[PDB]
């Protein structure tokens, strides 16, 4: 019962160097939204990167 | 023209299913589009979905 | 970054418990709270009743003499009944009651491994004095909700849809913590309302392990 269906991605689609599409087929009922929202908010709110702040 | 008649009663428990017709008393009628999971449902600050 | 830890676990009651995650950066706390709530609600190890065998009645709709309510009502009450099993994924519970008086969950004969979380819970009422009910309760460890029809033998055996959902509601609120010299740090507090089968800290640990295992699909561990 502790076991879960662990996703295995079939493809990582890339249109350009900057823009890529990643898909994971199996996942689990309700896990897809959780993972997507978590990743999206985590990489919007906090990512190690350097940008211009003062000019 | 008949010898004996056999009557058998089937009891079927009908779970609420997508496509069933749901109607309030005020007249708002609609089908159940999808059985959304409990986690997906919106929840208030108290936490009741 | 800073890694949250289970600083405090508070139980306002047996059913309702609160867990606190003190160190969390801005944004991390709310993401973790939503993810943990969804993981806890979606799937947790549960031990709801699976099938009930009644000695006196063949199917759920027909009723037994001396019992206040229908056998179907008894089955649905047993669905609400929740137990926790320490070491066995499978267990059989036997219930025997004679004489007038309600049939509470405490009256269920219990092994050492299986313990009834709420003895006050009532299954049925034996109104007649010369009325005895004998029940074989089958409890299976499971995940999520499984309908009775989805599963699958003797005619006497009755199947009741199981709900392996130990947690009923999960509410998390994000409040800023007070670190001596720090800023933009908030503590995540999760309110757990559960039937009591699963430990709150243990449930949080299991949810975190599941989420980490799912993330290990995205990037190698």
């Amino acid at each position: 019962v502790t076991e879960f269906l662990k996703p295995r991605l079939v493809d990582i689609e890339q249109v350009s160097s900057t823009h890529a599409k990643v898909t994971l087929e199996p996942l689990e009922r309700g896990f897809g939204h959780t993972l997507g929202n978590a990743l999206r908010r985590i990489l919007l709110s906090s990512m190690p990167g350097c940008a211009v702040t003062e000019v | 023209g008949v010898l004996k008649i056999v009557k058998v009663y089937l009891a079927v428990k009908r779970r609420i299913q997508p496509g069933d017709k749901m109607a309030g008393r005020h007249g708002n009628k609609g089908v159940i589009s999808k059985i959304n999971p409990i986690e997906d449902m919106p929840y208030d600050e108290n936490g009741t979905p | 970054f800073l890694k949250p830890r289970l600083v405090d676990i508070e139980q306002v009651s047996s059913t309702h418990a609160k867990v606190t995650l003190e160190p969390l950066e801005r944004g991390f706390g709310h993401t973790l709270g939503n993810a943990l709530r969804r993981i806890l609600l979606s799937s947790m190890p549960g031990c709801a009743v699976t099938e009930v065998e009644i000695d006196g009645v063949l199917h759920e709709y027909s009723t037994k003499e001396g019992v206040q309510e229908d056998i179907l009502e008894i089955l649905l009450n047993l669905k609400g009944l929740a137990v926790r099993v320490q070491g066995k994924d499978e267990v059989i519970l036997t219930l025997n009651k004679s004489g007038i008086g309600p049939v509470t969950a405490a009256d269920i004969t219990h092994d050492g491994d299986v313990e009834i979380v709420k003895p006050q819970h009532v299954i049925c009422h034996l109104t007649d004095e010369n009325a005895s009910i004998s029940m074989r309760i089958k409890v299976q460890r499971g995940r999520g909700y499984v309908p009775a029809s989805t599963r699958i033998r003797p005619i006497g055996r009755l199947l009741v849809d199981a709900c392996y959902s130990p947690v009923e509601r999960i509410a998390y609120n994000v409040e800023a913590a007070r670190v001596e010299q720090r800023t933009d740090l908030d503590k995540l507090v999760i309110e757990m309302e559960t039937n009591g089968t699963i430990d709150p800290e243990e449930a949080i640990r299991r949810a975190a392990t599941i989420l980490a295992e799912q993330l290990e699909a995205f990037v190698d561990l």
